[PDB]
């Protein structure tokens, strides 16, 4: 069905982390340990799957041209509304967990502060707006992108751990090698570029 | 009896196996205690060169392990006190002479089972036999006040060219039975007497248990036995002891005098008449193997070839925990394109050499590394000689990378330099994981 | 040679001159004559197998594929030429290409009645120049990194240069090969430390560079046959365009029977054409334990499950759906990649359980890229790269399961 | 002021020493013209956003501190977007969604929380320009190689005649794809760390 | 004109709603109640404060003072509190001075952990004895070319319950002083006038707190003695900021109000019988006297001690008679001193050469078992850097070695 | 200080200040930015028509003088009346009401939907329609390829071609924008003597002087097939075939 195809497209064919370079700054900084990356990967999924549908509802209701009132369009407010809504969602989630769900806060709360502005969260909404998606479609796309992003970060984290035995030259060690490692990752993920799903 | 079978392991077919016959042996004039053999020991010398010593007189103490006393194995006068780099105590040499000895309390056979724990602990510490025990999580002598609920008596020896315990034990059957009873009372829990399929004397105490192990070499190590009967960790500390020292424990209590006689398998490729020879603890190998080795450049090794200390200069004495002497040939010769030649007379875990075709062959192994030191390529050799439920390929990388924190998770605590010997023997990169593990474990206790 | 090398050891030593050349010298000293080193601690006896006997053994396991591949490449070029040109026109083309008149000069007739020897000679003129270029250019980067870093050159390059020179089309410009190997040797291997310190396959990363950098010269129909002005699609591409009945050799106008594909009498790159030769060679490195039999078994299971699944589903618009599994095995580079390039110890999973998952993923990925992806004719290379990235996770999952058992004391 | 503003050009580069604003660098360097325009957009947005925050830093409420700075940055980019869509429309289309991402770009947000706060207005304005200039230096060198080899062109000027136009240079396809950007920065950092060992990591 | 109105109101509506929900979110999701800190589970020792800041500031405000040699930032690591629960996880900086075992035991860096929720911690009762004092400067007379002796009187005559070799933290506020105002006696003024050190001036803009070892042993009641060294600019760096606290201390005179904190310290003599060898240098002479005097006056220890102190000349050698009297009254302990550059007026005829070399020749050259001795190092980094290697040249171990680094 | 009343004031104060600036930019530049988008296409339409035009003022003058958009219904092939100037066909296809779903066999070009009414541009010359430009788009290997096809009054000859939107790989599939390839399209005949599609993309070159044969893209068969399907689909019943049939019988004149 359409939902199944969309979910797979957003995970492998359309990978935000590597295909579109969205959210690379946190991709390389937090990819040190798999356990940390997995925790971050869960945080982005909830943020992406809670922000993409809400923004879609907001965009259609008011921001969409000739939607709030005939003859008036508020598309120019697209950037402010998306980032504004996303910022509130990240902060509110980080607080309710610390109050009502202690154990969840320690697992995801530590990571939300850096995702308040992260590129992947904003990028997913912008791409969704550029295309035509329904509410149910957006939920799958938002959830699908999160898993795709979480797949890349975890895969990179596993590689970096496997590189503990490697002997990288000084200087290129640290950030420089991660860029090369990420570059090679994109090569493997370009196999599906031709799929038109 | 509960039997456990090991499938993954390698039996080295080295030429010149022991005849499995006990011989009178040579006469030893020099004895020594190896200071580097004990892990994490800082000596506090109690004697100086020229000082006379008795059978059980204290030689040096341990700073990091207060209360542990190391006593001489034979009466005599100290002749040398060697010290290596950074004044590390290499060995304390003693020239055997006289007959003076220090006696201890003695009890009947039956009274041993009901003996109080404090009395047993005091007896061993003063007599110096307490040094035999080794806490598996770090292979260090147990603390005086510490106690464990699992004591392992390794009554089997699968090391290459090792002596069969059944031959030795049958000579001291009465002592061995008394030995287990003393250990049975000492332990808070059970005593695991790991043994081969053969029949050995049994102890009537309920705690003492016999487990039969069959298979290649790894089945004969204390580390393997613990992993199959009592998984050790930081919280759960277990002890270990070889059957020879157990006989000593029984002799000490049954007669009140230390028993320093040992049976060591003197065998190897370059040994004229391999057999078992009686000796005294810390014998001088330069005299034990004198006029019994074929001409040429040879290396005398205390303990098994897989795990042992080279016997050269100050270290030319038998180890406390070593019950075997191996003699090898220094393979310094260089052959043209030796790295690619038909595999005749060449032994390898993999089937990449013609040697494996001729089943039952014996190879006169030399000390040559058969290559240079290169990176660790995991061609799957490690998984074939590591029966323990671990991930050897990932564990070994952690040690090479010096990731102490990750090594513990993978299960590096329950290993020892004698457990990674086979992995060192089959590494294509010619690494030495035995040394790497020792560096890693010392870091954990030093910091952790 | 022993005396000369021993005496010259003074020069390459730090005290003597040419000290910057020690790394190169140690390669020759350790190559011609085995080191006289002895054990210093730990196990005083060591296994007779060293890292040098695992490269020559693999480097000798592709020879049957190399020789037939050279014969096959020449056979197609000669057969195609006569089909296109004839009479005097053939002579003009022969004198216009240094790959042709060189063969004629040495005695290899280019006519339609050429024997096996002549065909093989033509292939050699197309394979050695590529192999020499990658070896010299690839080796230079290997030595430069080790000399500058004062390391000892690791013995892992002879198997990387020969495998990169066997998966490229015969009509590959030399300058592209130098770049292709350079990216693989430098970016993928020497930047991570060297042999055994990387996570990707240097050979498949060198080809992926040319695959995307210059797709024109490593894709299409004008590159897989070394005949001027001959445009003939390969077996797998013809299957996509038409169907099982569309497999036709434009050279001889004869259908591609399964045996012909299995034997290796089809157009393609030198190393992949023959599956029988690879099977004979791959049986050795697997029998000797050099190549894991779990990965090979895993790849076969993964390919069969998806290949059979696609057949059941069927499709009226995509002809690649109805390809039987046995046809997948003997076409493209699946046979070569499964045996000699998907079994690389370093880039594969380090866990027995992980190897099975890693092997299966290659089979699933390879079949998908062949069926559902029309952009790429076949994706054995890209399938392996995907598996290499996710190989660490497969072993990490196993380790986490194993660690959980340890903390539970193995139920004791 | 000359040394202070030029210090973060290579000594504290936001992409080399730090990791900020890398998404635009790896996705806009395809053409030099887009890279140069993107550099100016970040330099202007970074400076103006910092100046406004510094000029109102005293009264910022810590409860919603992020929102107020985001609103200023979001408003600034939207105005910039209108200018781009008015003039230089062709470049704007190539920029695509990444023009909006300038609001998210870690450089403008990172410096806003780090230096724009607890600082005077004028020094904050200079810092924004300096940080943007250093970030632009990465795009230019990375973009220069990508366009020079990827299509044999610089700002649309034929530097290397392509084969398709009776030339001699064959464009490198990989330079226009995702992996090329990663490798160039991975090696560009390596060169920087060599001449400036103070940034080497242990 | 028309669409702008809709945009403007909509602009405020979306942003106003977002702040309302988050503002309302905090009102019903985060508690504003003050946080209570329990010390040793003692209801009397309970501290209550609002959320925010670090744990170190709360303790100082309450009255209990913790060592802050580095003044925050997780550098020294002296601040160690056994926080049984709460305080969050351990930051990477804390692990620098805290090992895995210590972290498991509950040790944490107070100056780094941020108070955000109710927590309980355990602290030894000795910490309660830490208190501040405003001691009147008895005198600040010169004793060497680069050292000063600061004698202080505890108000009311009370004595600090400190152990021999401890240190106290002196806090000085913002000020500005000139090296000319320093009252340097002509005996030590020869070198001061040679380099014209009087030109330098010290300016302090904010309060500064520094650690200082005390030269008085525990049983010396009602007096505090500090051998404060002058932190003049290095000759290669003359124009760099001169020592702030050192310049302030040298400017003090009799009757000056001196604020100190403590008692602190960990450089305490071990309780054993093995001979202890003391190596002193510069300002490090103060702990040596305390350790030496304490072992003979308070402990009455008969153990064998050998103290060697490095100086430049006779005037730079001080307390010769103080130790000589101990030698006469205590032959078990022996004191020594070496003059590297004796002056013509010194009339020196005894030991010659640097302290590190001479002591080994006379004492450790013929020592049969010098490894077992206990080594107490306190001096300039070069003296400590050479001695540690020189001691390690004799195969010494680092378990006994205890370095009292002054950060010189 | 954390007074709730003051925090709202600054938030509202910031919102009002930013709102005025952002709103002014959105409205003030709305007209100018709209012109920019149209100007780009206007130049492209002129380019394929062969009318040289450089400069924004020049484009506006030439485009108004000669070009003349006209709506055309695909089903009927006749002209339609409406806002042909600003008829966004792309958006119309997305909307179900203005678009007609294509079945599997019908969708030869692999386009999900086709707009009800198309838009063309007549290149008037001296009060006489010299040629008609047809916007034809089809599915490529990577993305959707859009192109303009110029047809003479006879409705059978191609006088040009241009691709103003493509995503094929440069060097292999991006050759569709190569001036040599586009210039090779001139003079071809869209339809055979039987009034059926005849334009072909023959692999490996084309016979010299071929009337309906067009040289294919080297090593880019997949993209070439998409081009062939695009012309085949848009020249058929569901495309401009009915309109071109009217053009053949003097529909324009
Ligand atoms: C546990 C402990 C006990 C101590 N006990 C004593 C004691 O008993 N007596 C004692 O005298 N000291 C003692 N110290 C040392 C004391 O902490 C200071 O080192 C000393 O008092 C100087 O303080 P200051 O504030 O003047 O240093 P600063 O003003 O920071 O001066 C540091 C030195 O470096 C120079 N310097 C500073 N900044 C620069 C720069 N940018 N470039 C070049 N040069 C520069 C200064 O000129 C000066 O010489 C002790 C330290 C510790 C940790
Ligand atoms: C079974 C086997 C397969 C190998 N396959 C490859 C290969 O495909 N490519 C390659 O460059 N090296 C290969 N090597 C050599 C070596 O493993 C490889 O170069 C290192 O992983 C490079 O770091 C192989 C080695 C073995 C034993
Ligand atoms: C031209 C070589 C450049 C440096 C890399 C050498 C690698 C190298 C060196 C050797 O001695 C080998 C011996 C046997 C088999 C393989 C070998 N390889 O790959
Ligand atoms: S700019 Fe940092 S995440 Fe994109
Ligand atoms: S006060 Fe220095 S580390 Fe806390």
């Amino acid at each position: 069905e359409h939902y199944i195809s969309l979910l797979v497209k957003s995970i492998f064919i359309e990978n935000m982390a590597l295909s579109f370079f969205l959210g690379m700054c946190t991709f390389l900084a937090v990819s040190k340990k798999v356990k940390t990356s997995f925790g971050l990967g869960i945080a982005v999924i909830v943020v992406l799957t809670i922000s993409v549908p809400v923004n879609n509802l907001v965009y259609n209701l008011v921001l969409k041209p000739d939607a709030l009132v005939e003859g008036v369009d508020l598309s120019f407010l697209n950037f402010i509304t998306f980032i504004g809504v996303i910022a509130a969602l990240v902060q509110i989630l980080e607080m309710i967990l610390d109050r009502f769900f202690p154990p969840l806060y320690n697992a995801l709360g530590i990571f939300l502060p850096l995702i308040t502005v992260n590129c992947a969260i904003f990028g997913g909404v912008s791409f969704m707006v550029q295309r035509d998606y329904s509410f149910a479609e957006s939920v799958v796309y938002g959830f699908g992108s999160g898993v795709g992003w979480m797949l890349a970060i975890v895969a990179l984290a596993g590689i970096r751990e496997k590189m503990k035995y490697s002997d990288v030259p000084p200087g290129l060690r640290g950030l420089g090698i991660t860029f090369i490692t990420a570059g090679l990752m994109a090569l493997g993920f370009m196999s599906f570029s031709g799929v038109q799903l | 009896p509960h039997m456990i079978t090991i499938k993954k392991g390698l039996d080295l077919p080295i030429a010149g196996t022991p005849s499995q016959v006990i011989s009178d042996g040579k006469a030893i004039k020099k004895v020594a205690l190896l200071g580097e053999e004990y892990v994490g020991m800082r000596p506090t010398m109690h004697v100086r060169v020229g000082d006379e010593v008795k059978k059980a007189q204290i030689l040096f103490e341990d700073k990091k392990n207060p209360g542990v006393k190391f006593t001489s194995p034979v009466s005599g006068k100290v002749v040398e006190i060697n010290r290596g780099a950074k004044r590390v105590l290499q060995s304390v040499v003693i020239e055997v002479a006289g007959d003076d000895q220090v006696t201890f309390d003695k009890f009947e056979a039956n009274q041993l089972a009901s003996l109080n724990r404090d009395a047993i602990k005091t007896q061993l510490v003063e007599s110096g036999l307490w040094t035999a025990f080794r806490t598996r999580p770090f292979s260090k002598v147990p603390a005086i006040d510490s106690t464990s609920e699992a004591i392992f008596v390794t009554a089997m020896d699968t090391n290459p060219l090792a002596a069969e315990p059944t031959v030795v034990i049958n000579e001291q059957s009465e002592a061995f039975v008394a030995g287990l009873d003393v250990l049975s009372a000492l332990t808070t829990g059970k005593v695991y007497v790991c043994k081969k399929g053969t029949s050995l004397p049994r102890s009537q105490q309920p705690n003492v248990e016999e487990h039969v192990f069959d298979g290649p070499h790894p089945a004969g190590l204390a580390g393997t036995h613990m992993h199959f009967l009592y998984p050790v960790s930081a919280d759960h500390v277990a002890w270990s002891i070889n059957y020879q020292d157990v006989i000593a424990v029984g002799q000490l209590f049954l007669t009140g005098e230390l028993y320093t006689q040992r049976v060591v398998s003197l065998a190897g490729p370059v040994v004229n008449k391999p057999r078992l020879v009686r000796t005294v603890m810390g014998a001088s190998l330069e005299q034990l193997v004198d006029s019994e080795i074929m001409p040429g450049e040879v290396r005398i090794i205390s303990g098994s070839v897989l795990s042992g200390t080279k016997a050269t200069g100050p270290h030319a004495y038998l180890g406390r925990y070593h019950l075997q002497v191996s003699v090898l040939r220094e393979g310094r010769d260089k052959e043209l394109f030796g790295w690619a030649m038909p595999g005749k007379n060449k032994f390898s875990v993999t089937r990449s050499f013609l040697g494996h075709l001729f089943k039952g062959q014996v190879y006169n192994m030399t000390t040559t590394t058969n290559g240079s030191d290169r990176s660790m390529v995991p061609i799957g050799n490690y998984e074939k000689v590591m029966p323990l439920d671990m991930e050897p390929t990932l564990l070994l990388r952690d040690l090479c990378a010096g990731d102490s924190d990750s090594a513990v998770r993978l299960g590096a605590l329950e290993l020892d330099e004698e457990d990674l010997a086979l992995c060192t023997f089959v590494c294509p990169g010619k690494y030495e994981y035995g040394q790497l593990l020792r560096e890693c474990l010392d870091k954990i206790e030093k910091e952790g | 040679l022993k005396k000369f090398l021993e005496d010259i050891e003074h020069h390459f030593e730090p005290g003597g001159k040419h000290e910057k050349w020690f790394a190169l010298y140690e390669a020759a000293a350790t190559l011609f004559y085995t080191p006289g080193l002895v054990t210093k601690r730990s196990s005083h006896v060591r296994d007779s197998v060293d890292l040098k006997r695992i490269m020559i053994m693999v480097w000798l396991a592709v020879f049957p594929a190399m020789f037939w591949g050279m014969y096959n490449a020449g056979g197609q070029a000669i057969a195609a030429l006569n089909h296109l040109y004839s009479g005097d026109q053939l002579a003009a083309i022969v004198a216009g290409n240094w790959h042709y008149w060189l063969t004629e000069m040495l005695g290899g007739t280019m006519s339609s009645d050429a024997g096996w020897g002549s065909k093989m000679l033509l292939g050699a003129t197309y394979f050695l120049p590529i192999y020499a270029t990658v070896f010299i250019v690839g080796g230079f980067w290997e030595v430069l990194f080790c000399m500058v870093r004062k390391h000892e050159v690791n013995e892992g390059f002879f198997v990387t240069s020969i495998l990169f020179a066997l998966i490229v089309p015969p009509t590959l410009p030399l300058w592209q090969a130098a770049l292709g190997i350079t990216f693989g040797v430098v970016v993928a291997k020497e930047v991570f430390g060297g042999t055994g310190r990387n996570f990707l396959n240097p050979a498949l990363a060198g080809r992926a560079f040319l695959f995307f950098a210059y797709p024109a010269q490593i894709s299409g129909d004008l590159v897989w046959t070394a005949a001027d002005g001959y445009s003939g699609a390969t077996a797998l591409s013809q299957w996509a365009q038409g169907g099982a009945g569309a497999l036709i050799n434009n050279a001889t106008g004869q259908t591609i029977t399964w045996m012909d594909a299995f034997i290796g009498n089809i157009p393609g790159s030198i190393g992949e054409v023959s599956t029988l030769a690879l099977m004979i060679g791959a049986a050795f490195i697997v029998y000797m334990g050099i190549a894991s039999w779990r990965i090979i078994g895993g790849v076969m299971i993964g390919m069969i499950l998806l290949s059979t699944l696609f057949n059941v589903i069927g499709s009226d618009t995509n002809a690649m759906f109805n390809m039987p599994w046995h046809w997948h095995l003997v076409l493209g580079g699946f046979a070569f990649g499964m045996f000699f390039m998907a079994t690389d110890p370093v880039s594969a999973s380090f866990t027995n359980s992980g190897k099975w998952a890693y092997g299966i993923l290659i089979g699933v990925m390879c079949v998908l890229i062949r069926v559902v992806n029309p952009a790429y004719p076949e994706g054995m290379m890209l399938a392996i790269l995907f598996a290499n990235l996710f190989a660490p996770l497969f072993d990490h999952v196993v380790v986490e399961r194993n660690i959980k058992r340890r903390l539970a004391r193995y139920g004791k | 002021l000359k040394k202070s503003v030029l210090a973060p050009v290579l000594d504290n580069n936001p992409i080399a020493l730090q990791v900020l604003g890398v998404c635009s660098a790896l996705a806009v360097t395809t053409k030099l013209e887009t890279a140069f325009v993107m550099t100016l957009a970040v330099m202007f947005v970074t400076a103006l956003s910092n100046f406004f925050v510094s000029l109102i830093r005293n009264h910022i409420p810590n409860s919603v501190r992020i929102i107020v700075q985001m609103a200023i940055i979001a408003s600034l980019v939207i105005v910039v977007d209108q200018i781009l869509k008015a003039y230089l429309y062709d470049i704007s289309k190539q920029l695509s969604v990444f023009v909006g991402l300038i609001i998210t770009n870690c450089i403008v947000m990172g410096r806003a929380e780090a230096f724009a706060m607890k600082s005077e207005p004028i020094p904050s304005f200079i810092d924004g320009i300096g940080n943007g200039l250093g970030y632009g230096f990465v795009l230019m060198t990375v973009g220069f190689f990508r366009e020079l080899l990827g299509s044999g062109k610089l700002f649309g000027l034929e530097v290397l005649p392509l084969i398709s136009n009776g030339g001699w240079y064959q464009p490198n396809g990989l330079m226009l794809l995702a992996p090329s950007a990663f490798f160039l920065i991975g090696f560009m950092i390596w060169a920087i760390r060599t001449f400036k060992p103070e940034q080497v990591e242990a | 004109m028309s669409t702008i109105i809709f945009g403007v109101v909509m602009f405020t509506l979306i942003i106003l709603a977002l702040v309302l929900v988050i503002l309302f979110a905090k009102s019903k999701l985060v508690p504003t109640g003050d946080i209570t800190i329990s010390i040793n589970g003692d209801p009397e020792k309970a501290i209550v404060t609002q959320p925010g800041g670090k744990l170190l500031t709360a303790l100082a405000g309450a009255g209990v003072f913790v060592s802050s040699a580095c003044g925050g930032g997780g550098s020294c690591g002296q601040c160690r509190v056994k926080i049984k629960s709460g305080g969050g996880d351990i930051l990477p900086t804390e692990l620098d001075h805290i090992s895995k075992g210590e972290a498991r035991e509950g040790e944490r860096l107070a100056c780094q952990v941020a108070v955000k929720a109710d927590m309980d911690l355990e602290l030894p009762e000795e910490i309660f004895g830490v208190k501040k004092w405003e001691c009147t400067v008895i005198s600040n007379d010169n004793k060497a070319t680069f050292i000063k002796e600061l004698k202080l009187a505890i108000p009311d005559g009370e004595s600090v319950p400190f152990r021999a070799g401890g240190y106290i933290q002196i806090e000085a506020p913002a000020h500005h002083v000139k090296y000319a105002d320093f009252d340097v006696p002509e005996k030590y003024r020869g070198d001061w006038d040679k380099f014209n050190l009087f030109r330098y001036e010290s300016k302090v803009d904010e309060p500064i707190i520094r650690a200082y070892s005390m030269a008085n042993y525990p049983e010396e009641f009602g007096i505090i003695m500090l051998n404060v060294r002058i932190a003049t600019p290095p000759p290669n760096n003359p124009n760099v900021p001169p020592g702030q606290m050192s310049s302030y201390i040298w400017s003090l005179k009799a009757g000056d109000k001196c604020t100190i904190s403590g008692p602190f310290g960990e450089f305490f003599a071990k309780d054993t019988d093995a001979e202890m060898v003391f190596i002193g240098g510069g300002a490090g002479m103060a702990p040596m006297r305390s350790h030496i005097f304490d072992q003979l006056k308070r402990l009455k220890s008969k153990r064998k001690m050998s103290y060697w102190y490095g100086a430049r000349s006779k005037r730079e050698m001080f307390y010769v008679e103080d130790f000589d009297g101990l030698a006469a009254e205590n032959d078990n302990f022996v004191w020594h001193c070496a003059l590297s550059d004796p002056q013509p007026e010194d009339n020196w005829t005894g030991y010659t050469g640097f302290i590190h070399n001479v002591l080994y020749e006379n004492y450790l050259k013929d020592h049969e078992a010098p490894e077992d001795c206990e080594y107490y190092m306190c001096g300039p980094p070069m003296m400590n850097a050479a001695v540690i290697n020189m001691l390690k040249n004799l195969g010494v171990e680092e378990e006994n070695i205890l370095l009292d680094d002054f950060g010189g | 200080n954390d007074s709730i009343k003051k925090t709202l004031f600054v938030v509202i104060a910031l919102s009002l200040v930013c709102s005025i600036i952002v709103s002014a930019a959105a409205v003030g530049l709305r007209d100018k930015q709209k012109e920019n988008a149209a100007l780009d296409k206007q130049s492209k339409i002129l380019q394929v028509a062969g009318i040289e035009a450089k400069g924004s003022k020049q484009i506006v003058e030439l485009f108004n003088k000669s070009i003349e958009p006209r709506l055309v219904d695909f089903n009927t092939g006749d002209f339609v009346e409406g806002d042909a100037a600003n008829y966004d066909q792309r958006k119309a296809a997305k909307e179900a009401s203005e678009s007609i779903k294509l079945t599997a066999e019908q969708d030869k070009a692999k386009i999900q939907r086709r707009a009800n009414v198309g838009v063309v541009y007549l290149v008037k010359d001296g009060d006489k329609t010299s040629k008609v430009i047809l916007p034809v788009h089809g599915n490529g290997l990577w993305s959707m390829m859009y192109a303009f096809v110029a047809v003479e009054t006879d409705g059978n000859t191609v006088s040009g071609l241009t691709y103003y939107e493509q995503g094929e790989t440069p060097g292999l599939g991006g050759e569709v924008e190569n001036p040599a390839w586009r210039a090779q399209w001139v003079g071809k005949k869209l339809f055979d003597e039987n009034h059926k599609p005849a334009i072909k993309i023959v692999k490996g070159g084309a016979p010299q002087g071929s009337e309906h044969g067009v040289d294919g893209l080297s090593g880019a068969t997949l993209t070439s097939n998409g081009v062939q399907n695009t012309f085949d689909f848009w020249l058929g019943d569901m495309g401009f075939g009915p309109f071109l049939t009217k053009v053949r019988d003097g529909g324009l004149n």
